[PDB]
């Protein structure tokens, strides 16, 4: 199961 | 022992092209089960194991969105880092992310993971605690404190210890036949004379799963890390793996060299001799 | 800190059940759901709005948007009969907030209104300086009733005790409601009535 | 920084002439990702070739597997050609029956 | 394989103090938060208190703030709930549950798994015989019964004509009145006619007080 | 019928220069009333209608800031998109936004709008709901989910249904003379022989407002979309519009072709013949 | 009347 | 991506020789915004020429109107020259009395 | 959830009136203002701090900064006499919060302090076992008075009723305030006092 | 708005003292510390979690993380004996929240438990229709005691007064606790008891 949302650098 | 789930994300900025190529791959232990390719005509999370499409369309639908979205970010991130490093648009740069979780024999939570790398070099990564980040270079620090502001520490942990682990558990039971297998290595030894005084004793191990394997040559019961050669484990293309270890031998001494094989599937270690 | 669930939901076997958990901006909170069968511990069935744990079957799905989180059970089995509680965390309260709970009944009988039997205080108890009105509720299905007391068309609050419903022999449910009065209050008013409500309709005596 | 690919050419099962086997070329440990890999039936380009999906190792170096069904003979000798940014000229690694 | 074991509950008296303990197994207890959630019998779940992984702080619901104190012993893998100045309101079952996510500095995410729990019941306890009053029939269907008031503890058992009548027999559950004494009724329906016919004696038996009462019911 | 208000913003990045050239124009129905030009020495939102400078300095001052600021954002945005698309600084790229509102005959609110476009291509746009966004390409999604975080969906709705409509209402009443007019087309027909066997019957309609107009050629009462030519409506430069529709005719059959003109300010549809 | 504030991409 | 301009040249009022009219050149449907427009009195560049403010249509293609006060004669023939990025050499559209 | 307005504001015609709506961090909330003339519904006059609707004249302007939103009416007309309520939404309260209301008076008269006439309980009423002190307040302008009762230098809580001011014949305002006592309490204390406050000044009896 | 300090902290001279200020997410508030010696005003010693003012020595340092702000004094001198209050601003309360205060004692004596002497109401006071239990607490160090009264193994709320500890001649502390009863309540129950708590240990009479 892939992560819900992601982080920007 | 334990089990593991890993997703691998790679985005390579294509110069002159607005959207970079994005490749996401999902593994359990050493069995791939999902793939997503930007240049694929699917544009949808494709299945790549036999036991995953018993999950309904509600799963594939959300799983596609999940890494369409992950892809969107890498596009935005590829530009952000182009600024952090004073780099021109005519270059090609790679962002590689890998996150996943480890369960134990009883489905327990063991370890979480998330590591990010820019152009093959370490960038930012999540420590063991899951509470701390460690920035490799300068630039990663301006990102590190940015994530510390939003409690990215916490929320990664809530994926790793929640849906990640609940997924790995549900996969290990749905594909209980495929995933809990073990396959002892099918072994054999090779003799190639090279000189009139030396030969090469090669120690093969075909058809085994998982990929963890240990080949060691020994002269007279003494470890031989010297004239030993060890190729990295090769996939046979059918979910099983191969690895061979060779050694240079003085003629008439093959009965002195012993090859020892350790695998998870095998009850006790092997020994091969000429 | 206010999250409200319906008290009971009845659904035919194999249908789709739907339990709501309404709350002011509950969509911006992380809602969880626990299923508790009688006598055992609560079991997590849905966490973070929509995620299912490993062991939970895919029939059970979560939802949470706007001002109403919703637990949905497709293809209801008989083994889905239990109480269901939702779970939020009120950031501005330092309080984890459970819902009222929903008693889901998957009916095997048809639905029967309750038999209400009201007894006046006995003369033996009257001469014992007490007065107790015995309201007996039996032969209803599903097992969810509410009792209100009227002393001359006016509500009665304290002095009222009521049992939790329990299964009869014929698997209908039954419960009782007692009203402790002084012998004066039984004589003060001209009539007393026990009002039992079951599936929207009310039965009075 | 750049890393140059390690290349192994091998068959899926121990090869026996005349029985359908599968030819693998497994390139690994390279960086960046742009890589070209071909399989060669006596220097000729085999067309029906698929590959694995781009995954990477602990040190972020990528790895790929290109495979095709093939029926080995004794005169047919195969090889794998790999051009890369770290490679000035395309390398060729010939398939050995015992490596 | 994660297991939680509550204990220390039972029957207490108001004003007193009580200590609950939850024995944990199947996880690094030193890394997770723990929670107490209580449930008054026949009612919903209610959050009590919770404590982070180290015991730094202590989260309290307001209804039990000041009176309860929750602690943990990481060297013993045990969660404790101290109840001071017990009240009738604390009569409930007390579940112990483990915050799923690690290193949480506050109890915000879902609680899984839950222990089977322990039961805390407080009262001005002392055994009492039940007073039995006849629920006379009204002067079709006819019903009558017995009212078994204000006994303690459970249970009473009611039979009609020494168990010789079973048709129409129906016993109801006992209420726990606000005084701490239970109260149960038990009736029997018979044909509207034939009320005159037979003796109607309910035989209440309360072993806790070793009391037996046989009461005959008759109309008007 | 209805009425409408639309603002048009265009920002073109000047390579080598900081401040891109910015042009903002405001219309009611088909009457322009405000202008703001980056290259103007005015540097203030200027009036372009007769009925607009009755608004005091409170209005012009706020309107200047309102798009001084709207220009500022586009400056930063032109750079942000330069990263989203892997684009070099030597280029010139355009950002176009258009937002506005539509009122009904009783001043009612009817419809809101906001659409953004990068280099003439759709980028992001606000849906009919006024609750949702639709992203054209990849990049716009990384903006979309950014706006979804800040409830840009809602906050547009509070402009469109609040201050936008109260302006369109206040404008339609303050300039009630100019804006609520209807202007019937002044028509005439043209006959140009091309060959000794064919000609062209051109159907003119000058001086009309609003610009909505329907020209139709018909042979024997049958619609003729074949040998028909229709120029797009042209502005006459004085707030009115012109449009002509021609047809190629075989000689001696002009009394068979009929041109039909439909306009809002026209009571019954017109019919013209040679 | 133009919009109060603006959105960044 | 780029779009090439449509050009219409016309007078504001039906032209009559010796009466002051206005010469309009209306360029539309073009992209990007950089455009060059002149008006021509017998091949000469007309100086007293203004234009509208840059607005755009539904397909985001811009449109401008260049205008000049002019008094037409019968021999004086006017035209409009438009250079663009989509135009290698400037187009010229001469004013017809009935177009 | 507490937003407070002044009770009344008096301004000369054509001057500039100014109504405040003070509140903790109301500068960060979206303030609205409604004008309610007697007998009719509220009418929106300023929304979202400073915006004017279509029909609202440019004389009416809004303001909201720091801890005080301010409604400003330039060139006050006679028709601007009404009640004005401010409107916020307390995000952390789930409550729409109206202000206390301000009666804007655009004075045509000068300002007159109130005439207070206080009556003790009549002998006929005393023999009916009741006591009521009648305080009559008349002939003040603007129409805003506040009544306090003092029984032997001590404030009086219950038993106090007070009318809403209304226009007299001469367009000044008047109202009445009654203090119901038991005949025992009227004899308990040595003196009773009615305190009327009007425009900062207080008149007593 | 709930931030809790220990009541007193005792530390050996030259050692390191440590005062905590626990609170729900007090780590996300900006904690300050004021030191108040008897009879004078508070003095800021640590503000914004960790910063020291100009005059404050580097021995005193602050700390604030998660749910516990901490004031730490290294190499304690005798002049550091004072009361210490932590200071936050509850954003979600519109209230500045001081801590309970901690009396830091740097001991010169050893620690002595208190001597409790309890007197029943004298016959002279009982014959005045009053009853007062006099509990006298003396000769303890550090100066921190808490008193509880038990009327027949039951807690006693009202009628209890207790002094603030003060230095004796020998620099130990002393305080007194009175219980006002009616002569009926004094005879109603069979025994009354004074419970004094000092340093975890309790002494009773």
């Amino acid at each position: 199961v892939t992560e819900h949302d992601t982080l920007l650098y | 022992g334990s089990h593991s789930m890993r997703y691998f994300f790679t985005s390579v900025s294509r110069p002159g092209r607005g959207e970079p190529r994005f490749i996401a791959v999902g593994y359990v232990d050493d069995t791939q089960f999902v793939r997503f390719d930007s240049d694929a005509a699917s544009q949808k999370m494709e299945p790549r194991a036999p036991w995953i499409e018993q999950e309904g369309p509600e799963y594939w639908d959300q799983e596609t969105r999940n890494m369409k979205a992950h892809s969107q970010t890498d596009r935005a991130n590829l530009g952000t880092l182009r600024g952090y490093y004073n780099q021109s648009e005519d270059g090609s740069h790679t962002i590689q992310i890998m996150y996943g979780c480890d369960v134990g024999p009883d489905g327990r939570f063991l370890r979480g993971y998330r590591q990010d790398a820019y152009d093959g070099k370490d960038y930012i990564a999540l420590n063991e605690d899951l509470r701390s980040w460690t920035a490799a270079d300068m630039a990663a620090q301006i990102t590190k404190r940015k994530w510390e502001a939003v409690h990215a520490a916490e929320q990664r942990r809530v994926y790793l210890e929640g849906r990640c682990v609940d997924g790995l558990r549900r996969y290990l039971e749905n594909g209980k036949e495929t995933l809990q297998r073990t396959d002892p290595p099918k072994t054999h030894m090779t003799h190639h004379p090279i000189s009139d005084h030396e030969a090469t004793l090669r120690c093969w191990a075909l058809g085994f799963y998982p990929a963890e394997i240990t080949l060691t040559w020994q002269r007279d019961g003494e470890d031989q890390t010297q004239d030993t050669e060890l190729v990295e484990t090769r996939p046979a293309g059918d979910g099983t793996f191969q690895k061979w270890a060779a050694v240079v031998v003085p003629s008439g001494e093959e009965q002195r060299y012993t090859c020892h094989v350790q695998h998870e599937g095998l009850p006790k270690p092997l020994t091969l001799r000429w | 800190s206010v999250s409200t669930q319906p008290p009971s939901v009845s659904v035919a076997p194999g249908q789709t059940a739907r339990i709501t958990c309404g709350g002011n901006n509950i969509g911006s909170k992380s809602v969880h759901w626990y299923r508790q069968k009688p006598g055992q511990a609560p079991v997590l069935v849905v966490y973070d709005n929509n995620a299912r744990p490993s062991g939970i079957p895919e029939r059970i799905s979560g939802s949470n948007f706007a001002n109403t989180a919703t637990l949905t059970i497709s293809r209801v089995e008989a083994g889905d009969e239990a109480d269901y509680y939702c779970h939020v965390w009120d950031s501005s309260s330092d309080h984890v907030v459970f819902g009222g709970g929903t008693k889901l009944t998957v009916l095997g009988q048809p639905k029967a209104a309750p038999s209400v039997t009201l007894f006046p205080p006995s003369s033996e108890e009257l001469q014992a300086n007490k007065a107790t009105l015995v309201c007996l509720i039996s032969d209803f299905y599903p097992g969810a009733v509410t009792v209100a007391w009227k002393a001359d068309s006016s509500p009665v609050k304290a002095g009222v005790e009521t049992t939790t419903p329990s299964k009869q022999s014929n698997n209908k449910y039954a419960a009782s409601s007692y009203l402790s009065l002084t012998p004066e209050q039984w004589k003060s008013h001209r009539s007393y009535s026990c009002q039992v409500t079951h599936e929207g309709s009310t039965v009075e005596k | 920084i750049q890393r140059t690919p390690k290349i192994q050419v091998y068959s899926r099962h121990p090869a026996e002439n005349g029985k359908s086997n599968f030819l693998n070329c497994y390139v690994s440990g390279f960086h960046p990702s742009d890589i070209e890999v071909d399989l060669l039936k006596n220097g000729e380009r085999i067309e029906k070739v698929e590959h694995s999906d781009l995954s990477f190792s602990k040190d972020w170096s990528f790895y790929l597997l290109y495979y095709t069904e093939f029926t080995p003979t004794e005169k047919d000798e195969y090889a794998c050609r790999v051009n890369h940014v770290t490679l000035s000229q395309p390398k060729i690694v010939k398939w050995d029956r015992d490596m | 394989q994660v297991q939680l074991q509550e204990s220390g509950g039972g029957v207490v008296q108001p004003g007193g103090s009580l200590r609950l303990s939850c024995a944990a197994s199947g996880f690094n207890f030193s890394n997770y938060g723990m929670h107490w959630v209580r449930q008054t019998p026949g009612k919903g779940l209610e959050w009590v208190a919770s404590i982070p992984y180290d015991g730094s702080h202590q989260w309290h619901a307001d209804s039990v703030k000041g009176r309860f104190t929750i602690s943990r012993d990481n060297s013993k893998n045990t969660l404790y709930l101290q109840i001071n100045s017990l009240r009738p309101e604390d009569t409930a079952m007390y579940y112990c549950s483990k915050a799923r996510i690690s290193y949480l500095s506050a109890p915000a995410w879902w609680f899984d798994p839950w222990g089977q729990g322990t039961l805390v019941t407080v009262s001005s306890a002392s055994t009492k015989g039940p007073s039995v009053f006849p629920l006379a029939p009204s002067s079709g269907t006819a019903a009558l019964g017995c009212l078994v008031k204000d006994y303690f503890p459970e249970p009473v058992t009611v039979s009609w004509n020494s168990g010789a009548l079973t048709s129409g027999v129906h016993t109801f559950p006992a209420v726990l009145q606000s005084s701490g004494l239970y109260s149960l009724s038990s009736v029997v329906t018979v044909p509207s006619s034939s009320l005159g016919t037979q003796t109607y004696i309910c035989n209440v038996n309360h072993k806790p007080s070793n009391t037996k009462v046989d009461k005959r019911v008759e109309p008007k």
